[PDB]
């Protein structure tokens, strides 16, 4: 409608402007608060995976599920999301590397299986019609080590009643403050494509009595930290992207605004011009 | 299990096949629906174009 | 080029059987535009049934303006004899132009937007003659040879706006005088909802009167909740939990808003839109699939038509409703729903 | 006349509170619209569903306007207006929808349309 | 064999549907033609007693 | 003229599949501009990649207008552009690229620029 | 127009404010006095150029009361401050 409208949709694109570029502030802290926690729990899963670069070599392996490889009919994905929008292209980005991945294994018929954590990744691979064999959500600024862990619960029990032949994790990577990958890599059977310790051959492994206890708890540990530090830097990566795109937002308000302004004062202009031709040709 | 597998298999056969032979003469119903009102429409412009 | 016309002669053409004369009044269109809408009405029935008033884009300014109060005067006719007449004036805007090129010519002042002033009692006194009378005054002007008859006279009057704006000297005088508006409008007939009724700036003054009791009873649920749909969509737009009252009003409005489209030239009777709707306000859509909604509505039709006819002669002759009315259309609804298909 | 000496200030405090919530629902309502109600202040969503039921309970159906609606028409005291409105602004109707308050009557029925609706 | 019996009532079903359609648009191939025919012969007949 | 009567069914249909589409892409085009497409659904996104494709090709080169594209004009049959923008909006075309459509006569001449893009 | 361009000062009203229940409903930032503080008492112009940055540090941070949950403590005492001045 006429100036009296157009002055008030200026107003409301002046509202969002500023709102986009206040959440854009605030994401930007959370997105350095997180990166506190991300690089503290590097380290842990740093040295976790050490650990199992050396539980990769030798000849003195006893019998255990994790460790040991299998003939693969199904495999499990775990698939970590957003509980949030507005982070922009994050989400499907990844979805689709899965979906591709996905499709592959499909394509010679072998089975897939999806855990999800965050609401995103339910509604999307509900929507695609996927399994889901368990779920979590509202994990917020930053989950427990222990509240996460119902996906693993069932994936764990899965991979070890070979109920599956591989376990995988599945999340974007905060390779830098405005550039991130999504990424997939397995977990389970524990790749024995990673490098024995040759260097330290000559050191053969002794195990100390209970090692069945020794070795499954140590692994469980591992697979925790994996998915932890996984989910840790997903989150890192979202706040993020969730700044980049609010820092494009406000700068596309900002072009709307003086683009609609032009208008208005073109409107302004000519009722003024167009009311004044009237009264003086009404002199008459 | 066998043997009584087959009579509702039988029984849901028979079944089928009645409601597509439902369907294909309901489908002859509609044909002829709509060529009986096809026809009726022709003569009926006929009629109007000559008496107009 | 919204269908301003269209639906205007279709609701001649509608009148065909129902009684009501017809007048269509044409003022400063192009001839070859009436010579094509006096074709389509001899191609029906119609034109037996109707006058038609030329005023072309090539007569005198003075022959248009006239035009309107010609055609009045022969609705008049039937009004004031206990008949009912019906009258679309097509363009009344044009009529306001070639009046204002006569005032201007004759050196009145101009008023707003150019136009005289005394254009609000231009088109005020055309259209308050459109009037139903009482039977008193039929007979007192048939001077007793008509009694008991009450006549009416029906006006249907045209507005181009130029881009939706009600705001101008014209369309505001004329809103103002009307017992209701249709608003048509653009993004609803590009986006297919034709006829491109808006439901929510729409509206009837006279509403529920009018109507048959099976309409009247099924109707008066269907325009606001359609236009609170459109107010949920919007809502709605970026929500993605949606709770199950929500969930069921988007769709529901969504599976009307398919249900209310028609094509041109293919009116319906009353007990076509009865059964309809009464498919709608009793959840027969619901989980019908929304393309499949079209055929499925044809598909219904065409069945009761064979089987059920004589409750179709009972509803356009009554236009009744009762609980044996909504027992046999339940009973048609789940009869079609169980035994046909789309 | 809505002042406190002649309204009394049960009344104007009444009619303050509505105006007040309203306005703040007019600012929240453009939020929604582009970010989402996700994005808002758990106070501001309590404060959205608070509003948009007290504007559907302002509507009221007239026994001059049957025709139209084919429902019902209502009247209610000045005393049991004030209630309502006070019942809303607080929570003892948190818990209904907001077509449970559409052309009501009294808040002591819009509870009846919720187990209707 | 009760899962391949009901795959069998299915694609019969399938083919019922497909035999329902095809025969109304043969149908309605036919309305057509016929009312093309009407229009056609009313046409001729018409303007030549015009002429007449 | 654009009525079934004297185009026939499947004209009537394509062009108002075509201005259908194109509508909603104007629909869309308010949101994309502030959030950016990624805000949008899976089947919006799907309804603004065939528009796209829709408004490339509407294009043409003209034999009168070569003096300044320098490319040969093209001469297009109706079955072809009803043939043509049927199968865009079926999907038939999903896997080219935008460029493919821009300034080619038929859609044979798309499928032979999408090779080499 | 006119009068803006006449006179030494404005107050502006507003109905936003008035609505929102902020009764006087001067809308400071457009208020303005040209005058100033020679028109002011000792006393009021000491105190009152508090108030005048405290307002102004509202404006600002009152885009952020949305979600000023996840705020700088400084940042959330001057919100806290612009609010209870308002
Ligand atoms: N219900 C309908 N369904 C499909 N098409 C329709 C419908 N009604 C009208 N149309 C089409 O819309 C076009 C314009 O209709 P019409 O001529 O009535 O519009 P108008 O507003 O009268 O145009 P003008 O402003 O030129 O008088 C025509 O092509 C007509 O066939
Ligand atoms: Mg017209």
């Amino acid at each position: 409608a006429g100036a009296k409208d157009i002055r008030s949709k200026i107003a409301s694109v002046q509202n969002t402007q500023k709102i986009t570029k206040a959440m854009e502030m605030v994401a930007a802290s959370k997105m350095r608060k997180s990166q506190d926690r991300m690089a503290a729990s590097r380290p842990y899963a740093e040295t976790m995976r050490k650990v199992i670069g050396h539980l990769a070599h030798g000849n003195l392996e006893y019998k255990h599920p994790y460790l040991e490889d299998r003939d693969v009919k199904r495999v499990g994905y775990l698939v970590v999301s957003t509980d949030r929008g507005l982070a922009g292209g994050l989400n499907i980005n990844l979805f689709k590397k899965l979906l591709a991945e996905m499709k592959t294994w499909t394509d010679k018929g072998v089975q897939a299986d999806l855990a999800m954590i965050g609401s995103k990744g339910v509604s999307f691979f509900n929507s695609v019609g996927g399994n889901v064999v368990a779920q979590v959500t509202g994990m917020g600024d930053n989950p427990s080590l222990s509240e996460l862990i119902g996906p693993v619960k069932v994936m764990l029990q899965a991979y070890d009643e070979g109920r599956l032949d591989k376990l995988y994790i599945v999340s974007n990577k905060f390779i830098n403050t405005m550039s991130q990958v999504p990424t997939i890599s397995q977990l389970l059977p524990l790749p024995a494509s990673d490098d024995d310790d040759l260097k330290h051959k000559s050191w053969d492994y002794l195990y100390e009595p209970d090692p069945k206890a020794l070795l499954d708890t140590l692994l469980r540990r591992y697979v925790e930290s994996q998915v932890y530090q996984g989910v840790v830097e997903n989150l890192a990566s979202e706040q993020a992207a969730r700044m980049v795109a609010m820092k494009a937002a406000t700068d596309n308000g900002g072009s709307l605004i003086k683009e609609l302004q032009l208008v208005y004062n073109k409107a302004r202009q000519a009722s003024i011009t167009q009311e004044l031709t009237e009264i003086v040709s009404g002199a008459a | 299990d066998l043997d009584l597998a087959k009579a509702s298999a039988t029984d849901q056969l028979k079944k089928a096949k009645a409601e597509a032979q439902v369907i294909i003469e309901q489908a002859n119903k509609r044909r002829s629906q709509i060529l009986d009102e096809a026809k009726a429409e022709a003569e009926q412009e006929r009629t109007k174009i000559v008496a107009q | 080029q919204t269908g301003k016309t269209a639906l205007a002669i279709d609701a001649i053409i509608n009148q065909r059987d129902s009684g009501i004369k017809a007048i269509y009044v044409a003022i400063g269109q192009k001839a070859s535009t009436i010579s094509n809408v006096v074709r389509k009405l001899e191609e029906h029935g119609a034109l037996a049934n109707t006058i038609v008033v030329v005023a072309t884009a090539s007569e005198s300014a003075a022959l248009q303006y006239l035009a309107p109060y010609a055609g009045a005067a022969m609705g008049e006719y039937f009004r004031d004899r206990g008949e009912d007449a019906l009258i679309i004036y097509d363009d009344l805007s044009k009529q306001a132009v070639a009046y204002r090129q006569i005032s201007l010519l004759l050196r009145r002042p101009p008023g707003r937007e150019a136009f005289p002033g005394d254009v609000f009692y231009l088109h005020s006194r055309l259209l308050e003659r459109a009037a139903r009378v009482n039977a008193e005054y039929v007979e007192a002007f048939t001077k007793g040879e008509v009694k008991g008859k009450t006549g009416s006279l029906t006006a249907l009057p045209i507005i181009e706006t130029q881009a939706g704006d009600v705001s101008a000297f014209v369309p505001t005088n004329v809103i103002s005088i009307t017992d209701g508006q249709i608003f048509l409008e653009t993004n609803l007939f590009n986006a297919g909802i034709r006829p491109a009724v808006n439901p929510g700036i729409s509206v009837s003054r006279v509403g529920g009167a009018a109507q048959t009791k099976i309409m009247k009873k099924l109707s008066g649920g269907i325009r606001t909740a359609l236009a609170q749909y459109r107010e949920l969509a919007a809502f709605s737009q970026f929500a993605s939990d949606l709770d199950d009252a929500t969930r069921k009003q988007l769709d529901h409005g969504q599976k009307v808003t398919e249900l209310l489209k028609q094509k041109q030239y293919a009116p319906m009777s009353v007990a076509q839109q009865s059964l309809v709707l009464f498919a709608a306000e009793r959840g027969y859509l619901a989980d019908v699939e929304l393309s499949k909604i079209g055929s499925f509505e044809a598909a219904l039709l065409a069945y009761v038509d064979r089987d059920h006819a004589p409750l179709m002669q009972e509803i356009n002759q009554t236009g009744g409703y009762n609980d044996e009315i909504e027992g046999k259309l339940k009973g048609i609804l789940d009869s079609f729903k169980a035994t046909q298909s789309w | 006349q809505l002042d406190p000496l002649v309204v009394g200030q049960e009344h104007y405090d009444t009619a303050r509170g509505v105006q007040s919530i309203l306005q703040r629902y007019q600012e929240l309502k453009d939020i929604i619209a582009i970010l989402g109600m996700d994005e808002l202040s758990e106070e501001d969503k309590l404060v959205v569903a608070r509003a948009r039921k007290i504007q559907r309970f302002l509507s009221q159906p007239f026994f001059v306007a049957e025709v139209f609606t084919g429902s019902p028409g209502k009247y209610v005291s000045l005393k049991d207006t004030i209630r309502g409105f006070k019942g809303i602004m607080e929570g003892e109707y948190d818990h209904l929808p907001e077509q449970a308050f559409y052309m009501v009557g009294s808040i002591e029925e819009a509870v009846e349309k919720a187990k209707k609706l």
